[PDB]
């Protein structure tokens, strides 16, 4: 878990050296190159990778936090009834009687 | 101009690369990080090509002195292990001839010097070296009959160097990457202290960035400069003619490669992978790591 | 700005991720309205709980085995902090283990009524 | 007649550049600079980094600028961007009061009538008591808000339940 | 507790550094040069290590194209480069589009 | 449950005011000012976004 939402922050992180087909990544080389007409193309390259690659980090964040609910759901179910319980059901609290 | 009479050629040596031939990519400070990067490298643990400059006494005394014009190809990694300063500069060009610019590089004694222009270069090109009596001190000279239509110029900073011929195991390493891309020829340099009877040490080490010289030329061949004693290695001897102190040099070629850099706290790097060397330095740049988990 | 909602959107999403964590823990951590204290006689029918127990020699009431646990594991992001600190779900963790050791079941469904441990 | 002046940018540092003047440099302050055309927003700060003599510019993880060589003083300076975060509204709602504290998450309270340096951020309008309550508001790292007793915004460490032996 | 707008730290002046260089540009010893290559041949000179005035070029009246690829010619005063080389021939005027 | 996708339309049918850069958001006017060859350049960047 750890590790995912590491790599996960990294490979955003990384998205900003990419050109997406403008001049330059960096969008001040853009601003001190290139006049209010030039500039905008290639602002508009920059604008939708980082958009792409901002929608594509917050959807693998949704789904991967839905793992963790479930996760979580299972945790607070196993702490009623098998920490504030005894349970019955088979392998629900361990190998053997509980 | 030098004209040595005789000369026996031998048949290309070769030795194992090791991890050598790294250097510096670029004028970059990263520190405590693993970093992947393209260039032309020596490929680890390749065969480099093994050369020598040695006088061998007796009744038959053989002279032996290894300078052949090399291919250049898109860079060389050179080394030499000595007991002397024996190897003092190269030639670079495609004719090396008065027909063609060539790039001169030299250490003169005092100063290292680089010339480009349309030289006559001796036939056997060396440095003459010579101990003027009434100076008590050591001279140079015999590169080149004439220069003509010269394109740059430079001269170090001054320096003192020791001609001396010692006797012993071989003392010094140096490491030499020479590259020449989008014209400019780019020098790499590291000294290492050794204390080897033949070949390059096992272990890493990372070439600094030397000069970088905008000189434009093609360059398709290169030969090393040796120094000629006209006289005794050292003083109170009695032979004659040339002779050269005991002097061994190895090639090799660069090539277009991807490795993984590791530098430490202080930004040097200490180790490296070359990424296409076999299936787990492909595993190691594949995950960005030095070490990997059992999968 | 040409591009309407998206970025409100992104940002909607990724703070309901967040509202969401602490939500997670207070399911997990939060089963008891009141903080049970181990009595200070561990006279526990001679079961020994002193590596889950808090140690209060440590500048957290953590247990020797998850001291053992917690060791084994700019370009506009931030990390915000939960809710909740470790040592919070410290003392969360060590109501749990003082309830169910005093009084089995019971605190589970009602008020903790003591049983001896061995009669649990 | 035809001269094409072709370019190439920053990978060493620049050999050629129009006619600018520098300004004096300054030090622990957000600026803007500019060192031999490589722009930025930052503070700029002494370096402890052990640059080696050939090495102009320093990098992070992340292959972004943290460190920069001055051409007129060849000194290193560590760059630090000017900093940011969240500024959220703290309320007990307004059918109950037009009362508001508020939240710089992430900022240390220097760089912003009561004020509270939290782990959160700093937070400020809100009264610091050394009390513990059940959670009302949740700001984050065991602190929580409530609107309390003469009314004031208060901050305070939660309270997990009672305590029972 | 509602996330209302962020905070930025803003700038309080701007800094410009460059090295304490002073010679200009030998542009001179291009545009005004005696006589230009045959296009086959074309002379290249590389300049560096100098101060770079575009805005004589670019104020010059004289030039029938002035035309910029990679950069405004208004912006080249502002900035700066590792190495630049001046490319110099002669061509037919109804060829000039093919550069 | 109710009130996220409320939310989730309202913001949808929101994005229909976005120009998404187009030289407006509103179709008929573009297919209005101009001829088809100039058009299809702006309907493209509102089919886009």
């Amino acid at each position: 878990v750890v590790n995912q939402n590491a790599q996960a922050l990294n490979t955003l992180v990384k998205q900003l050296s990419s050109n997406f087909g403008a001049i330059s990544s960096v969008l001040n080389d853009i601003l001190s190159r290139l006049d209010k007409v030039e500039a905008e193309v290639q602002i508009d390259r920059l604008i939708t990778g980082r958009l792409q690659s901002l929608q594509t980090y917050v959807t693998q964040q949704l789904i991967r936090a839905a793992e963790i609910r479930a996760s979580a759901n299972l945790a607070a179910t196993k702490m009623s009834e098998c920490v504030l319980g005894q349970s019955k059901r088979v392998d629900f609290c361990g190998k053997g009687y509980h | 101009c030098v004209n040595l009479r005789t000369r026996t050629q031998l048949p290309p040596a070769y030795t194992n690369s090791f991890t050598r031939g790294v250097y510096y990519p670029d004028k970059v400070f990263r520190s405590s990080v693993l970093h992947s990067t393209q260039d032309l490298f020596l490929p680890f643990f390749s065969n480099v090509t093994w050369f020598h400059a040695i006088h061998v006494s007796g009744t038959n005394g053989t002279k032996r002195f290894d300078n052949p014009v090399l291919p250049f190809n898109d860079g060389v990694y050179f080394a030499s292990t000595e007991k002397s300063n024996i190897i003092r500069g190269w030639i670079f060009g495609t004719t090396l001839d008065s027909k063609t610019q060539s790039l001169l590089i030299v250490n003169n004694a005092t100063n290292v010097v680089i010339k480009v222009c349309e030289f006559q270069f001796c036939n056997d090109p060396f440095l003459d070296v010579y101990y003027h009596k009434n100076n008590k001190s050591w001279m140079e000279s015999g590169v080149y009959s004439s220069a003509n239509n010269c394109t740059f110029e430079y001269v170090s900073q001054p320096f003192l160097m020791d001609l001396e011929g010692k006797q012993g195991n071989f003392k010094n390493l140096r490491e030499f990457v020479f590259k020449n891309i989008d014209g400019y020829f780019k020098i790499y340099s590291k000294h290492t202290p050794i204390n080897l009877v033949r070949d390059l040490p096992q272990g890493f080490s990372a070439l600094e960035p030397l000069v970088d010289l905008p000189i434009g030329i093609n360059i398709t061949r290169f030969q090393t400069l040796l120094a000629l004693h006209r006289s005794y290695l050292t003083p109170g001897d009695s032979s004659s003619g040339w002779t050269a102190g005991a002097a061994a040099y190895y090639v090799g070629y660069l090539q277009p490669r991807t490795f993984l850099l590791k530098y430490n706290e202080n930004g040097t790097i200490t180790d490296a992978v070359d990424c296409a060397l076999d299936p787990l330095s492909e595993t190691k740049c594949t995950l960005k790591s030095f070490t990997v988990e059992k999968g | 700005l040409q591009y309407g909602s998206f970025c409100t959107q992104l940002n909607r999403a990724l703070t309901g991720i967040a509202v969401e964590q602490d939500k997670n823990t207070q399911e997990v951590f939060a089963q008891v309205k009141q903080i049970y204290k181990t009595p200070p006689i561990k006279d526990f029918g001679g079961f020994n709980f002193s590596q889950i127990l808090p140690d209060p020699s440590k500048p957290s009431k953590r247990s020797f085995i998850e001291d053992l646990l917690f060791n084994k594991v700019f370009n506009g992001l931030t990390v915000l902090p939960p809710l909740l600190t470790d040592e919070m779900i410290a003392q969360y963790t060590s109501a749990l283990l003082a309830g169910t050791i005093t009084s089995g079941w019971t605190f589970g469904a009602g008020a903790a009524l003591q049983i001896p441990f061995a009669m649990q | 007649r035809v001269v094409v002046l072709s370019f190439e940018l920053l990978h060493a540092p620049a050999t050629v550049c129009g006619p600018k003047k520098s300004t004096n440099l300054v030090k622990n302050k957000c600026v803007n600079f500019n060192f031999n055309g490589l722009t930025g927003t930052g503070v700029l700060t002494e370096s402890n980094k052990k640059f080696l003599p050939f090495q102009q510019f320093g990098r992070d993880i992340a292959d972004t600028t943290d460190a920069v060589r001055d051409p007129q003083t060849l000194e290193i300076l560590d760059i630090t961007p000017c900093s940011f975060g969240g500024v959220s509204v703290i309320t007990p709602g307004t059918n109950t009061s037009n009362q508001v504290a508020v939240l710089y998450q992430g900022v240390n309270c220097t760089e912003v009538s009561n004020v509270f340096q939290t782990r959160a951020g700093c937070l400020i309008g809100a009264e610091h008591v050394n009390n513990s309550y059940e959670c009302d508001i949740p700001i984050g790292a065991g602190i929580c808000a409530s609107y309390q007793t003469s009314q004031s915004i208060i901050a305070y460490t939660m309270s997990l339940g009672a305590e029972n032996s | 507790i509602y996330q209302t707008s962020n905070f930025r730290v803003q700038p309080t002046e701007s800094i410009v550094r460059f090295p304490n260089i002073t010679n200009l540009c030998p542009f001179g010893e291009v545009f005004n040069a005696t006589r230009f290559a045959s296009v086959y041949a074309w002379n290249r000179k590389r300049i560096s290590n100098c101060v770079a005035d575009y805005s004589v070029l670019y104020n010059s009246a004289s030039f029938s194209t002035f035309k910029c690829y990679g950069v405004s010619p208004t912006k080249l005063n502002d900035l700066c480069f590792t190495n630049v080389y001046a490319d110099s021939f002669v061509i037919r005027g109804d060829e000039v589009r093919q550069i």
